[PDB]
């Protein structure tokens, strides 16, 4: 019962795989045994991804799990679509309906939105870059269309970061000119790193500023950074570790040797990774259920090549296909289900906010609840300004051998005195430096005065 | 040059948005203050009546933090009264 | 019950070219007289101004008789002036 | 195709691409050294073996918007030719005072759109917005412009801005006598001696 | 006004004309006495003059 | 009594609310108070009486 499974890893990407390794071990029966041929390449090129799609199927793989960028997922749908090769990918969900392929990532949309109407923003900064798709862009803008929103879409893949020092700078001065204070970052981690750092260098994680992370690895970051700058920051969890499963799950990845299983040795795990291991198990219970239902998927002959034309798909596939949607699973990402296009359903997003102490989940996003909310949570000295006129505030005779407060007498000086004493306060009485009472400059617009 | 009354109005509304927007969530705080600036580029036939007073007003009343966009699309429509006294 | 500003102006400008669409020919000659009435439904926030001034002294000027549609079109858009005097 | 094509052993490939599988033809054409000229839209990029015959129509609709001096306007979009262009005008409105209303009109089905289209420009109803940008392929802008005759919006007061080289392409007798404005981009000049020596032999 | 009089063939700028001099008087209200194509040709061109 | 609701009333203070009410731009009802009072705490109930 040897089950040929071909898989993509991205060059750098080891926690990923070992995850997928230790999904193995763990997910590994007496009955069946998945055989995986491990194929490395350069994911945003389209060339290798054939190359590597061909050489699966070649081998006559009966599944393929592996990874796309917005370059190579056209890809990858095409070729699964037309050889009826079943794809399963940790990478962001395709936007239309899309066979032969199951998404393991679910879906942000509904939550990201929920928590703007939840925060209730009116205005706020869109800032995304090209790497997922534009899909959530689109949503953001026709909901801000419906809602009468003022969104500012703002491109930063597009800026190069050889010559990116002042353009950041400058962007957050544009930022900064509207008054715009809340901010959504959906970019990959790296930039989303960059853009913090720049963020912090230029001052702006002061407090008054609201930064949103659209994606589901929250916590995978280091938070540290901003999370003492008073600004408020919140994210999305797809990894509860208050679960038992993944509690267990987590000491067991802890006691892993890292020489053995690299960047295995952790408290946490990347959402891609858990995504992955998730999905060993999505497989093997799809296989499973394939063998308690006595159908035989097994290859009479070789594929052939992928390329020859007509290209004839296999019926066996199919079957395979309407496999692994029917399954439904308990895992790091919760509940897993798919619908008939391969797409995830029935999970939750745990809205998570970073706070002093660190981060903490304020509540949970649902498909159809939407957002739910989970458990609900010296003396400084006053300055004065006031101006010289009699006898409301005058300079004392002696004043020169005085300092402070007492170097004013007056009526309004008393009456400080007195509401000072009420309000139980400590007190400056400053002179205003322009020396008027106030008024409206008819050219500047600026008040002027007390 | 020729002062108007419609333009006045659609202008002061507007005037008085646009800068509530750079105080948003403090905004149920500034709206008087919008309202002078608005007054002041927009202009008034009585100074201390304003551009649109029965705009201001409404506003005033309405506007909660965080809920502008909703309160000033239900009071641009409102009749601004008097522009005299 | 406020008469805002706007509304008065449109109405005001409905009503002179409603009136004025009752005399044929006649109608750079009654101008004045349903510039009156049109006032008179219309209200005005000073009695001697009436509801749009600059639109009444514009239709006088342009109307020519059986050129009131264009003359009207082309003059419901200009400027009110002052309603307080 | 493009396999079939260099297997023959032919020295260059002329053809069209789309969103989803530029990016094949791009690596492909990059990887084996064969060049690639195509009508179809600039990629955003540095691409090597691609020679793009299509000009870049941003700048031609950007400095349009600034002459005509809209702060505030609708764009309709599809997403066919991609979002770049709209992209960019996001970005340009983010640099400027512009107000930008963004509106998918792609993913609307054309057997089932009646009501869509009725619906859409009821929220731009809401807005009384007068000012709209089409960008789309010739097909989508002459369906939004017979909904648009359909509800008389092509009436005096509006305004429309076709974004596409084909300006000339499409029939526009529709609303030329609508009394509405309308402004497009042209890429050939039926006045030069060329094409017009260029039409005389085709319209034979 | 006679409709019926106008040649098929050569009426385009005819009915442009005609809702022209009916602008002229600014008259909106307007009644269709016609044969259901000439009431059909009148209509598309009211449509196209966006009246 | 040939009259009814506010026009039953004339003074300084309904007057002065008409004007308020004319600039807040509500419809205002004059009503009298119950106790007759205009306002006190009292020190053992510590019940707010009058308007
Ligand atoms: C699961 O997903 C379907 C699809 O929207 C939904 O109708 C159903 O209520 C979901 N179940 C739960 C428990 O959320």
């Amino acid at each position: 019962n040897s089950i040929q499974i071909g898989g993509l890893f991205p060059r750098g990407a080891d926690q990923e795989y070992s995850a997928f390794r230790v999904g193995m071990v763990q997910f590994s029966t007496s009955e069946f045994r998945l055989t995986p041929h491990i194929d490395n390449l350069e994911v945003a090129n389209s060339f290798a991804v054939t190359n590597a799609f061909c050489s699966q199927f070649s081998r006559g793989v009966y599944a393929i799990f592996g990874f796309y960028d917005k370059k190579s997922v056209n890809t990858i749908t095409s070729f699964c679509g037309t050889l009826h090769v079943s794809f399963i990918t940790p990478s962001f969900p395709t936007d239309g309906t899309h066979p032969f392929v199951i998404q393991m990532r679910p879906d942000l949309k509904g939550a990201l939105l929920s928590l703007i109407e939840y925060y209730q923003w009116d205005k706020f900064a869109y800032l995304y870059d090209s790497d997922r798709g534009l899909s959530t862009l689109q949503a953001v803008l026709d909901s801000a269309a419906e809602k009468k929103w003022q969104v500012t879409a703002i491109n930063v893949g597009n800026i190069n970061n050889d010559k990116k020092d002042e353009t950041y700078r400058s962007l957050f001065q544009d930022l900064e000119l509207k008054g715009e204070r809340r901010v959504i970052l959906d970019c990959e981690r790296d930039k989303v790193n960059d853009i913090v750092d720049q963020v912090i260098t230029i001052g702006k994680h002061v407090k008054g500023y609201h930064y949103i992370i659209a994606n589901l690895g929250f916590t995978d970051g280091d938070l540290l950074k901003i999370q003492f700058g008073g600004a408020e920051v919140s994210g999305f969890q797809i990894v509860d570790y208050d679960d038992s499963l993944v509690s267990k799950f987590i000491e067991r990845w802890s006691t892993l040797e890292e020489k053995e299983y690299p960047g295995a040795h952790t408290a946490t795990i990347k959402y891609t990774s858990a995504l992955t291991y998730d999905a060993v198990q999505v497989m093997t219970e799809a296989f499973r259920n394939l063998r308690k239902q006595r159908i035989e998927i097994s290859r009479r002959g070789n594929a052939g090549d992928c390329l020859a034309n007509p290209a004839v798909p296999w019926g066996q596939g199919v079957e395979i296909e309407r496999a692994l949607k029917q399954v439904q699973v308990e895992g790091l990402s919760g509940n897993i289900k798919f619908d008939q296009n391969g797409k995830r359903i029935n999970y939750t997003i745990n809205i998570m906010e970073l706070k002093t102490n660190g981060p903490r989940k304020i509540g949970y996003w649902s498909e159809v609840d939407k957002m739910v909310v989970t458990l609900t949570e010296e003396q400084k000295t006053v300055v004065v300004t006031t101006i010289l006129e009699s006898p409301y505030v005058m300079m004392k005779k002696n004043h020169e051998m005085l300092e402070g407060n007492e170097r004013y007498e007056g009526y309004c000086v008393d009456l400080a005195a007195e509401i000072a004493k009420h309000c139980g306060f400590k007190y400056k009485l400053t002179i205003v430096g322009d020396g008027k009472y106030g008024a409206r400059d008819a050219d500047t617009k600026i008040w002027d005065g007390m | 040059g020729p002062a108007d009354c419609c333009r006045m109005k659609e202008c002061c509304t507007d005037r008085v948005n646009e800068c509530l927007q750079r105080y948003s969530g403090r905004e149920d705080k500034f709206v008087s203050f919008c309202y002078q600036e608005a007054t002041v580029t927009c202009g008034s036939f009585n100074e201390i009546v304003g551009c649109c007073y029965g705009y201001q007003m409404c506003m005033i009343r309405v506007v909660k933090p965080n809920s502008l966009s909703g309160a000033h699309e239900a009071c641009k429509t409102v009749s601004c009264g008097n522009p005299c006294a």
